[PDB]
């Protein structure tokens, strides 16, 4: 449990680690008494209780700040149709038709992740790590949020060529075999990319319909729609609103990873 | 004593903060620093010379939009009431 | 006994305040705790009344129990003994309150019923609408200040002075007295006897002064307060009859039950 | 009025201007050379200023701005360009 | 619909208002809703608006005029400081009734400042507080000027004052004293006068 | 929101009560209302607020400072102090003092039995509380066992919040000088909300406020009802908030 | 339920005193928005002094006790 701990005497009081580990003895049993907290939102749950596709509502997308669009003097006018009105001087997003894009963009994770797909998800705003990592981890996946390599795609044998590789079996358990240098240096292409910024990835969309890779992307008020297979209106300059999608998203691909799981296990 | 530009004095029945009391509000007051700026047509002040030799210079230079801040109407109409003062032996 | 009231009797209810079991509860077995209580902190409990025994044991560490129950008793019986009951339903046939109690609005800005000068008490109004600026002002004050007590206090108008300069609302927690003057000061002279305490084994400056000036009066160093009205604020009044979302019912109840008559009766004249 | 710009290649200070805070030797020394002036030299009247300044040059006689950096770094962003 | 909802959510029930965020004229009373942020959300920039606020921003507070602009910012200040004022008062006690019983936009009463009721007696250990005494700093040399607990008030002497007074001068301000608020009405702008006087 | 949380056996607490100290309507009275009442106070004075997110332990800890918050603290207390002392009560979620408790008595209270500190308390809270309060057996950093008498709402955490004096009646000068004292080394925290270090935590509480004897027991008798307590603790509980 | 101004779950501001005021105007217990506004703004300065002398009283109770 705490190895490498020594007591105090009984003579002698609590010393400063002692304190520590009763005062978590107190937290984890009755610091927590006298009422149970409801109703309340809490960051990190989005991205560790992320729910399923089939339980998202309008309600809550618009909690999580999804429809608050653009500045009216940032539009980009193709984004016509997602707009739902102007308010406050920004366009709000029409949340029936996020929803109804995140629910395909969302069955299109699920399927690549059942199929066994590599899966890329992209975003290379401040704090979107967390997500994007977890994402991944919970998908199978995988993710990039320092920079997209102009390249990466286009470009593999120069910059993702070293890396190494390996191969898995259907229950994607390392089978440790020794890879030929051909095969290694063959290119790794992702079956799917998510971007949570495309404004400011153009070189990633770019790369992607070169590449031929189908891609999701968080389509906000002055993005360009058609620059993506499965666009996905919202806001994409919100933490919160951004770490929802994504982790519906991540969910839905897990879903596909269990199923593909448990038919490999029948 | 010292410089009353280097102190702030803060006004009656005004709210405060503590940073009120720092060379940052004096600083930030200083950055950030009338009848023709009205309904009024200043084509009707042109027997007056007290009125509008306020938007002249000392030497009688008809000062520039961007400093009288008048609207491009009443610059024109100004500077017709300067120019016809001037003419009538006023001014 | 001495603290017997006359509209209080065993057996009977309050009107449509106290239940016959809330009124045994809040009155009757209240006070004869307190007394069976003062009888072991003292013998004088019969020997002198309740006023004279708070004032002469104040500001006593030894003395304190006397001071406490004999304070308590005052206090309860000054509030007991300014009701008469209301008309509205007894308490024990209404329902009890619930949780949605708590997110009713109350009307005490919009609402009064029972005034002084429908009774006619003409000068309590005046007095009242000149000290507080009016009726309805004041019964917001009054119940607000005693429902915020979340234990044991009581509630006071209190004429501050035999003339009364002005009227006020005092708050007194665990059987403390509305009177001023005998506690004024209490704390700096146990600081002053701290300090030499010290000397024989500025802060001192700034405390004492701050002390002092707040206690110091108008032209005057001792402030005397005179009790008009009381309000129990205990659980122990309100618990029995109202439950526990009921003490804002409870405190209507008693504006209504309130007798303006006994609170004219004791305003200190007028200067 | 606003006075929007057109797309430029770049967003530079020519020469920014810094703050130059003024030697407090200097100021020391021309407090006491105007003590001197007015009151005779070796005049009692500002020996303290000798001791200061005696005690400020004792060591040594004499005791950049980022608008451009940011202004690089924040054009695109604040520039109000219309969408490609 | 979502337009209900709209209209009902958080972003819709500030006011809009355009005022200036750096204004260095006269401040009677606030101008700005105060967004507040618990630490959970600030870690993560979140604030309820549309975009994340730049992670320099410490402040649990800020005020803010537009959700986002053609320069691509939103137009905010990380300030929250009308409500220590506000609070400040409250811990005064000094009271300011148009609270009791087409559109006039005019203050009503106190307009939001404090809502104690005029008398009432502050019980302490000592006794009953007689008076409100509060610390605070003369300003100039003028009845005096004195900042109290975040706002100015006008300050009577007993006699005359100390000699501390010219002896700093233009640095009286910093130097603490002990008012006592003798009163606090509100004028027709909006503003607290209160009268106090030194002790 | 803040929910009163769910007791383990609910539909027998409800149906009979606690045995030997509370009757049903008793402990209705003490819990299904008591905390009701409190929990939805508390949610009206904290919600659209940073303190919704926390616990109530968490904010009384962070509104303890606060002297205008103080309501805010009161409700926070309470809600807490209710739920540590209901635990400690509850039938069940036969136990026995543990031997690492009884020792710790007798090394705090001058070697003496469990049954001699039981009746201490009974005694303490006869006399420092007068009205509503809660009584406490507390361990401090020392690793001692002390009683500890809080007036209304006072915390056994924090020790400048306790509220063990009643200062509308008389003070010996032992207190007066121990309220000096707290207060000095208040003052001489350099953190700027004022706060101060207290690993104080509470093995035993009951509650003395009248929402728990008032019913059951009459105006007198508390010391009855306080007796019953401390004869039928959950030592299950008990034992488990010392530290091992 | 926007019979009452107090809802669990919510602070009482002013958008407890305009979504009382709309409430008001959809059941017509009040035909002008000006009535029913001046009844929402009363009730919440009943709210908002029963909450001050909550607070000032809760300062006063514990300071009494130390
Ligand atoms: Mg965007």
């Amino acid at each position: 449990p705490y190895p490498n701990l020594i007591p105090s005497a009984n003579d002698k009081p609590y010393s400063s680690q002692e304190l520590f580990l009763r005062q978590l003895n107190h937290s984890m049993r009755t610091a927590k008494l006298g009422a149970t907290i409801s109703k309340v939102y809490y960051p990190h749950k989005d991205i560790f209780y992320p729910p399923l596709p089939e339980n998202i509502t309008v309600e809550s997308l618009m909690s999580a700040g999804v429809h608050l669009g653009q500045s009216t003097s940032l539009w980009r006018s193709s984004t016509q149709s997602y707009i739902y009105g102007e308010y406050k001087g920004i366009h709000i997003i029409d949340l029936n038709q996020t929803l109804s894009y995140l629910k395909r963009a969302a069955k299109v994770v699920e399927g690549v992740s059942e199929s066994g797909g590599i899966i890329l998800f992209l975003g290379t705003r401040q704090g979107q790590k967390r997500g994007l990592e977890e994402a991944a981890k919970k998908t199978h996946g995988y993710y990039v949020s320092t920079r997209w390599i102009p390249g990466t795609l286009t470009n593999s044998t120069e910059i993702s060529g070293i890396w190494e590789k390996q191969e898995i079996d259907s229950n994607d358990n390392p089978t440790e075999r020794a890879l030929s240098p051909n095969e290694t240096s063959k290119q790794v292409k992702p079956d799917l990319l998510v971007v949570l910024n495309p404004t400011e990835n153009r070189n990633a969309l770019l790369e992607a319909i070169k590449s031929r890779v189908p891609t999701i992307a968080i389509i906000d008020t002055d993005s360009e729609p058609s620059l993506v297979t499965y666009p996905i209106p919202g806001n994409d300059d919100s933490l919160r609103s951004v770490n929802f999608l994504l982790g519906v998203l991540a969910r839905a691909g897990q879903r596909g990873l269990q199923n593909r799981l448990a038919r490999n296990n029948e | 004593k010292i410089d009353q530009s280097l102190s702030k004095k803060l006004p009656k029945g005004t709210i405060y903060d503590p940073f009120d009391f720092s060379m940052g509000r004096i600083h930030l007051d200083r950055k950030y620093q009338d009848i023709m700026k009205s309904g009024a047509n200043p084509l009707e002040f042109y027997a007056r010379p007290r009125i509008l030799s306020r938007y002249v210079t000392s030497t009688g230079r008809i000062q520039h939009r961007d400093i009288t801040g008048l609207s491009a109407k009443n610059q024109r109409r100004l500077s017709k009431a300067i120019r016809r003062c001037q003419a009538i032996g006023l001014m | 006994t001495r603290y017997a009231l006359e509209h209080l009797k065993e057996g009977a209810p309050l009107k449509g305040l106290f239940s016959i079991e809330g009124l045994q509860k809040a009155w009757f077995d209240r006070v004869k705790y307190l007394d069976a209580k003062l009888n072991d902190c003292t013998n004088e409990a019969q020997q002198k009344p309740l006023e004279t025994l708070i004032h002469e044991n104040s500001k006593s560490a030894s003395k304190k129990h006397i001071v406490n129950y004999a304070s308590s008793l005052y206090n309860l019986k000054f509030s007991m003994s300014s009701l008469q009951g209301c008309i509205r339903t007894p308490p024990e046939e209404c329902p009890r309150l619930g949780p949605e109690a708590l997110l009713q609005t109350p009307d005490f800005n919009r609402t009064i019923s029972n005034e002084p000068l429908t009774t006619g008490n003409e000068r309590l109004q005046a007095a009242l609408i000149s000290s507080f600026g009016s009726l309805m002002e004041f019964r917001t004050l009054l119940i607000n200040s005693n429902l915020a007590i979340s234990g044991d206090g009581f509630t006071w108008l209190v004429a501050r002075r035999i003339e009364y300069d002005k009227l006020f609302i005092l708050n007194t927690y665990n059987a403390g007295t509305p009177f001023n003057f005998s506690t004024s000061g209490v704390m700096n002279e146990l600081n002053n006897q701290y300090t030499n305490m010290e000397k024989q084994r500025a802060k001192q400056a700034k405390t004492k002064f701050i002390y002092e000036t707040q206690q110091k009066g108008f032209s005057g160093k001792e402030v005397s307060y005179i009790p008009l009205l009381a309000i129990d604020a205990s659980p122990k009044t309100w618990l029995t009859d109202y439950g526990v979302f009921g003490k804002r019912e409870y405190l209507e109840r008693v504006w209504d039950s309130i007798e303006w008559k006994i609170v004219e009766s004791r305003l200190p004249q007028r200067t | 009025p606003v006075y929007r710009l057109p797309p430029l290649p770049r967003l530079k200070v020519k020469k920014p201007i810094i703050r130059q805070e003024a030697n407090k030797c200097l100021v020391l020394m021309s407090n006491l050379l105007q003590c001197w002036s007015s009151y005779g030299h070796m005049s009692p009247k500002c020996a303290g200023l000798v001791t200061e300044l005696k005690s400020c040059t004792s060591e040594s006689a004499l005791g950049k701005s980022n608008i451009n950096y940011h202004a690089a770094r924040l054009y695109d962003r604040i520039n109000g360009k219309p969408h490609d | 619909t979502l337009a209900e909802l709209l209209g009902r959510s958080r972003i819709a029930q500030v006011a809009n208002n355009h005022k200036p965020l750096t204004y260095t004229g006269k401040k009677f009373h606030p101008t700005h809703q105060i967004i507040e942020t618990k630490p959970s959300t600030l870690y993560r920039q979140e604030w309820g608006l549309k975009s994340a606020i730049p992670s320099k921003i410490k402040s649990r507070y800020l005020v803010y005029n537009d959700l986002d602009t053609l320069e691509r910012i939103t137009t905010f200040e990380p300030r929250g400081g009308t409500q220590w004022n506000r609070l400040r008062f409250q811990e005064m006690g000094v009271p300011i009734n148009p609270f009791f019983k087409k559109f006039n936009t005019e203050i009503i009463g106190t307009g939001g400042l404090s809502y104690s009721l005029p008398g009432k007696l502050k019980n302490s250990p000592n006794g009953v507080i007689q008076r409100t005494v509060v610390p605070g700093r003369i300003l100039n040399v003028v009845k005096w000027l004195a900042a109290i607990g975040g706002f100015v008030a006008d300050v009577v002497f007993f006699q005359s004052p100390p000699s501390s007074f010219n002896s700093m001068g233009d640095f009286i301000r910093m130097k603490t004293f002990l008012f006592e608020i003798l009163e606090a009405s509100m004028e027709k702008n909006g503003s607290v006068s209160m009268h106090a006087r030194l002790l | 929101i803040h929910v009163v949380p769910k007791l383990p056996n609910s539909k027998a607490l409800l149906q009979n009560g606690v045995p030997n100290i509370l009757s049903s309507s008793g402990f209705k009275t003490v819990w299904f209302d008591y905390q009701r009442y409190l929990c939805d106070k508390l949610t009206l004075a904290t919600a659209g607020q940073s303190l919704e997110s926390y616990y109530p332990f968490h904010i009384l800890l962070k509104t303890a400072g606060n002297p205008l918050q103080s309501n805010i603290f009161n409700l926070a207390s309470s809600i807490h102090n209710n739920h540590l002392f209901v635990e400690n009560i509850l039938p069940s979620a036969k136990t026995e003092p543990s031997r690492l408790f009884l020792s710790k008595i007798k090394d705090s209270f001058n070697g003496s039995d469990w049954e001699v500190v039981k009746e201490e308390m009974i005694y303490r809270a006869e006399n420092e509380v007068l009205g509503q309060g809660w009584l406490f057996l507390v361990e401090n950093n020392e690793k001692k066992l002390f009683i500890l008498t809080s007036n209304n709402n006072g915390t056994p955490y924090y020790f400048p919040r306790n509220q063990s004096f009643d200062l509308n009646s008389a003070i010996s000068i032992d207190e007066f000088a121990t309220l000096k004292q707290m207060k000095e080394l208040i003052g001489k925290s350099t953190k700027l909300n004022g706060k101060v270090q207290d690993w104080t935590m509470p093995i035993i509480c009951v509650n003395l406020w009248d929402h728990a004897y008032l019913h059951d027991y009459g105006v007198g008798n508390r010391s009855k009802y306080v007796k019953n307590v401390l004869d039928n603790l959950n030592w299950s509980v008990v034992n488990n908030r010392i530290f091992s | 339920d926007w019979s009452h101004m107090l809802q669990i779950g919510r602070p009482l501001d002013g958008e407890s005193v305009i979504q009382r005021t709309m409430y008001l105007i959809k059941t017509k217990q009040y035909g002008d928005m000006v009535e029913a506004y001046d009844h929402a703004r009363y009730e919440f300065y009943a709210l908002r002094m029963q909450e001050e002398t909550e607070q000032q009283v809760a300062l006063e109770e514990a300071e009494m006790f130390g």
